[PDB]
RNA sequence: CUUGACUGCGAGACUGACACGUCGAGCAGGGAGGAAACUCGGGCUUAGUGAACCGGUGGUACCGUGUGGAAGGGCCAUCG
RNA sequence: GUAGGGGAGCGUUCAGUCCGCGGAGAAGCCAUACCGGAAGGAGUGGUGGAGCCGACUGAAGUGCGGAUGCCGGCAUGAGU
RNA sequence: UGUUAUGGCGUGCCUAUUGAAGCAUGAGCCGGCGACUUAGACCUGACGUGCGAGCUUAAGUUGAAAAACGGAGGCGGAGC
RNA sequence: CGAGCUGGAGAUACGCUUUGACUCGGGGAUGUCCGAAUGGGGAAACCCACCUCGUAAGAGGUAUCCGCAAGGAUGGGAACUCAGGGAACUGAAACAUCUCAGUACCUGAAGGAGAAGAAAGAGAAUUCGAUUCCGUUAGUAGCGGCGAGCGAACCCGGAUCAGCCCAAUCAAGCCGAAGUGGCUGGAAAGCUACACCUCAGAAGGUGAGAGUCCUGUAGGCGAACGAGAGGUCGUUGUUCGUGAAACGAUGACUGAAUCCGCGCGGACCACCGCGCAAGGCUAAAUACUCCCAGUGACCGAUAGCGCAUAGUACCGUGAGGG
C-alpha cells in the first residue's frame, strides 16, 4: 500500500507470434493471455509525528518538490 | 348458453403423445437421438468454399410513392408532405420518394424528397409540377 | 448468421438464391481467359431451401 | 328495435352483426376471456435441480445390478418431475376488431328471446333488495332466469345481492362471457346501449 | 508473315447430390494470315491440379463515421 | 407390413357451463354368461360410509412389462 | 358358465439384428413412481377466425366479480 | 373481553377468579451461563483474579479501535446491491485466440433497498439536456481462427422526475337483519307445506346437503399508551480480439495551459459544432423475499418443502449427508 492514491490491483499480460511485420504482414496471431500483477517502491518518512510507512515513487516526487499533505 | 358453445370446426387438432402408440419408440432407431446438437448451418458445407466478399453499406432508402396511386382515383388532394398521413402513405422514418408506375393523364402537384426522370416527365406532360427543397 | 450477408446468399425477388460462380477467385489463376470472366451468376435451390435460414431475418 | 323500461323507444340503432349470431367467433372470444383470467401457479419440482440431494451416490461399475447417478432424478421416488408444470402466463392480446365483434354478436345472439333495455332506475327507492323483487316481478323477472343487470347508479346496482337471481356488471364493464354465461340479459341504463 | 496464349459476352446442350467441370454457334469493340471463301478467343483430344479465409502488387475512383480531405475499406486484374 | 407420414377416435385428472344423483347410501373396491369396429362403456348383485355420474367446451405432472430402472410389500431357495 | 378326458395344431415377451424359442440382452412376483415437454412480441408451414390494399399493437395508464385506452414500433406496399 | 381459568396433555391433587381472573392487545420490570464476548484463561456454556460500595447476603467496573468530550465501531442476516479476486468442464463435432462468463466460488463493505446522478456528455438537428428502470430501435450498426459465435447506441414511446453545497387511514375489539310444523332418518342444515330478511347468498362449524341454528358476512362504531489533464511503455473497458483504434482506465517513467484559454466529435489536419474535467452530497421510478396477507383449470400422504414438522432418528473423525 502506499502514499497518495492507489497500488497493486493490476490486469493481464500478452505476446504475439508473427510479431511485428511489414505492417501490412499476413497477421499478428496470440500466445500468452494470462492474468498478472504489479508493485512500487518503498521510502520512509514522517508527518504530525515521527512515522514510516511507505511512499509511492510519485508521491516521493510529490513530497520530494513540496510539502502535500506532509514532510520528509 | 356456453353448454351448447361450440368449436370452431378446425381450429385446434390434439398434440402428439409419444407415450405409448405401441410401436411408437419415436425420432430414428439409432444414432441422432438424444442430442440438442441438430443445427442446420455450419462451417465447409458450400456457405464457406463459397467466394464472395463485397461491401456493406446499405444507406438513405426513399418511401416508394406510385403514381399509379395519386392519379386515377382520390381528389388530387394537393399532397405535399401533410396529406401523406392519412392517404395510406403513412410510414416516415425516412424521405419520400416519387416513381412512375401506373401512366394516365390528371392535373396533380406533389411535394416529395425526390423524383425520377419519367416520372418528372408524367407530371408535367399531364400538367402539374413536383416540388423540391434545397 | 452474420457471415453469409456481404458474402452471396442472396435472396431475389422469387425467394430464390444468388450464389454465382468460385472458378478462381484470388490465388491461383493464369489460366485462359473465360474461365475469369467466368466469375458468374448462377445457383441451385436444392441447398437453397436451407441456405437462407442463415440470410433469414436481414435478407 | 328493443323497448325500454321507463320512457322513449330505440335500439333502431346499432344494426346487429351479420352473419347473425356465429357461435365460432364467441367460443373463440369465450376462450380467450377464460384463458385471460388464468393464474399459472404450479409447484412442480421439475428439475433434478430443484429438490435437494446430495448429488454423487455409490459405483458405476462393480455394485452389480443398478447404475444410477444420483438420489434426485425423475426416475426415482421423491426426485424431480420430468416436465412438470411452471408459472406460465397465456395470457395474450386478442385482435380487438373480435372483442367488438363478440360482444356486440353477443347482444345480437340475445335478439333470438329475451333482452332488455332501462331507464328510470329511480323505481328501487334506495336499495331495500324487496324493491328490487318488486321492479324484477312486475317487469317480468321472477328470478327463476339468471340475470345479469348492467347500470350505474350505484343504489340501483347495489339494491341486487344474490347468486339466485342476479348479477351485476356496473358502468358498462361488460364481458361477453359475463352476458352468454346468464339467461337474461338486462341492460338497463342506456349509456352504453344506442 | 505474326500475337486470337484478345477485351466485352454468351443461344443452347454434355456432367455432377452439391460446389466444380466440359463443349459451343453466333453479337460487338478491335485485331492477325489469305487474292479469296474464310479461320483464330492457345496447343489431335483425354492428365500437367487447390474451395474458402487472411495478406502482397497494378488499375478504377464506389464507401470513408459533423463537413472538405487523408487513414482504412470496396470493385477489375493479379501474387503466395 | 418394420422404421416414417396421414386420418378418425377411447380413457384419466383439473376447469367453465348444462342436466342432475346420493343416508331407502356417494366414490372406490369385488363377482358376472350383456353392449360396442377397437381403445372401452352399461345392467344387476356383494362390500363400503360420504360424496358423485352424464353432455359441451377448455387446460394437462394424461395412459407402462420391460430401462441389471425407483419405493414398498411378499415369494423361491427350505424347515435347508 | 365351471371343470375335465382324448384328438389336431403349436419354437415365451422384449430389445438388438443379415438373421432370436434361442445356449445372445433384460427381468423373482404385485402394486404404486416412472420419460418427446416448457419459454420467446424467434423462424417456416397446414388448418381456422377477424378485418383486408391495408393489418396489428409493445411498454404503460385507467379501471379491475369486468375490460378499455395506449400508434413508440412491426408486416404488406419496388426492384436491381 | 366479562366467565371462566389452572400450556401442548389424555391425567389426579392444590387452587385462582365479578375487589374482573384467563385471553387478547400496549409500555415498562427482572433476566443465570455461553456466544461479537469484551477482567484474565479457555477443549462455548467453564477455571482463576483485581479495584471500588460496604452490614454479610449482593450490586458495580476492569477488551481493543476513533477521538477534548458527547459519541461511533467490532457481530449477525434468506435473497437482493456495489466492490477486491476470479474457475473449469462445455462449445468450436479435435485444439491454443475465442466460447463458456466476469458465470460459479472466495472475499470486503452496507442498507431496506442498493447502485447511479446534476454533461470537459450523448449526437449530427447549429437537436438534446442528471441518474436508474421498462418498451423499442434490433439479431439492426458492428465485433470474430470474419469460424463457432458475440452484439450495441442515438431517436422515439412510458415509469419517475429535485437539484442543492463548495476550493483562491392501519392493530385490540365492540354492534349486527331474517323460520316453524310435518316427513324419511341413528341423527337433519335434506324433502315438504307455508313464511321472512337481505347497503348481510363470501365463508366455515353444527349427528346428512346449512341465507333466516352458532360464529360470521354487508353496514356501523372504536381507546389511556402505542405506531405510520497530455504523452511513451505494459494493458484493459464498451459492438472494440491491435485492427486505420479514437476515448475512458490505470502499473512504471514523464507531469502543459488557464479565458483571443482548455477536452471532445472513432488514425490525422483545417474548418465547424457540442462541452468546462482534475471536489463532495443528493429522495423517487429499480432488485430481493427471512417474515405476514390474500388468492389458485397448485399438490393431497411414493404428491406437496426433506419433515401433515425432523434437520429428529440414523450414517460419517469431520466438513457433510438424512
Ligand atoms: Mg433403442
Ligand atoms: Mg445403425
Ligand atoms: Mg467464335
Ligand atoms: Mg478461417
Ligand atoms: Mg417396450
Ligand atoms: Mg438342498
Ligand atoms: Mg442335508
Ligand atoms: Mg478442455
Ligand atoms: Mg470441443
Amino acid at each position: 500500500t502506499g502514499k497518495k492514491n492507489l497500488v497493486v490491483n493490476s490486469v493481464i499480460r500478452r505476446g504475439k507470434a508473427r510479431a511485428d511485420g511489414g505492417v501490412g504482414r499476413k497477421t499478428t496471431g496470440i500466445t500468452k493471455r494470462v492474468q498478472r500483477a504489479n508493485l512500487h517502491k518503498k521510502a520512509i518518512r514522517e508527518n504530525g509525528q515521527v512515522k514510516t510507512v511507505w511512499l509511492s515513487a510519485n508521491a516521493l516526487r510529490t513530497l520530494s518538490k513540496g510539502p502535500y499533505k506532509g514532510i520528509e | 348458453g356456453s353448454r351448447k358453445d361450440r368449436k370452431r370446426v378446425g381450429r385446434g387438432p390434439g398434440g402428439t403423445d409419444k407415450t405409448a402408440g405401441r410401436g411408437h419408440k419415436g425420432q430414428k432407431s439409432r444414432s441422432g437421438a438424444g442430442k440438442g446438437a441438430f443445427f442446420e448451418g455450419g462451417r465447409s458445407r458450400l456457405i464457406a468454399r463459397l467466394p464472395k466478399r463485397g461491401f456493406n453499406n446499405v444507406g438513405t432508402t426513399y418511401e416508394v410513392v406510385k403514381l399509379s396511386q395519386l392519379q386515377d382515383l382520390e381528389d388530387t388532394t394537393f399532397d405535399r408532405d401533410t396529406l401523406e398521413a392519412y392517404r395510406l402513405v403513412r410510414r416516415k422514418n425516412r424521405p419520400v420518394k416519387l416513381l412512375a408506375s401506373g401512366e394516365i393523364s390528371r392535373a396533380v402537384t406533389v411535394h416529395v424528397d425526390a423524383a425520377s426522370a419519367a416520372a418528372i416527365k408524367a407530371v408535367e406532360a399531364a400538367g402539374g409540377r413536383v416540388v423540391l427543397p434545397e | 448468421t452474420h457471415k453469409m450477408a456481404k458474402r452471396r446468399i442472396k435472396i431475389t425477388g422469387t425467394g430464390k438464391v444468388m450464389a454465382f460462380k468460385s472458378g478462381k477467385r484470388h490465388q491461383n489463376t493464369g489460366k485462359s481467359g473465360d474461365e475469369i470472366r467466368g466469375k458468374g451468376k448462377g445457383f441451385v435451390l436444392a441447398k437453397a431451401e436451407w441456405a437462407r435460414m442463415k440470410l433469414m431475418l436481414p435478407r | 328495435a328493443q323497448i325500454n323500461v321507463i320512457g322513449q323507444n330505440g335500439g333502431r340503432t346499432i344494426e346487429l352483426p351479420l352473419p347473425e349470431v356465429n357461435s365460432g367467433v364467441l367460443h373463440e372470444v369465450v376462450t380467450w376471456q377464460l384463458a385471460s383470467r388464468r393464474r399459472g401457479t404450479a409447484s412442480t419440482r421439475t428439475r433434478a435441480q430443484v429438490s435437494k440431494t446430495g448429488r454423487k451416490m455409490y459405483g458405476q461399475k462393480g455394485t452389480g445390478n443398478a447404475r444410477h447417478g444420483d438420489r434426485s432424478v425423475p426416475t426415482f421416488v421423491g426426485g424431480g418431475v420430468a416436465f412438470g408444470p411452471k408459472p406460465r402466463s397465456y395470457d395474450y392480446t386478442l385482435p380487438r376488431q373480435v372483442r367488438q365483434l363478440g360482444l356486440a354478436m353477443a347482444i345480437a345472439s340475445r335478439q333470438e328471446g329475451g333482452k332488455l333495455v332501462a331507464v328510470d332506475g329511480f323505481d328501487i327507492a334506495d336499495a331495500k333488495t324487496k324493491n328490487f323483487i318488486s321492479w324484477a316481478k312486475q317487469n317480468g323477472l321472477d328470478g327463476t332466469e339468471k340475470v345479469l343487470l348492467v347500470t350505474d347508479d350505484e343504489n340501483t346496482r347495489r339494491a341486487a345481492r344474490n347468486v339466485s337471481w342476479v348479477s351485476v356488471l356496473p358502468v358498462a364493464g361488460v364481458n361477453v362471457y359475463d352476458i352468454l354465461r346468464h339467461d337474461r340479459l338486462v341492460i338497463d341504463a342506456a349509456a352504453l346501449e344506442i
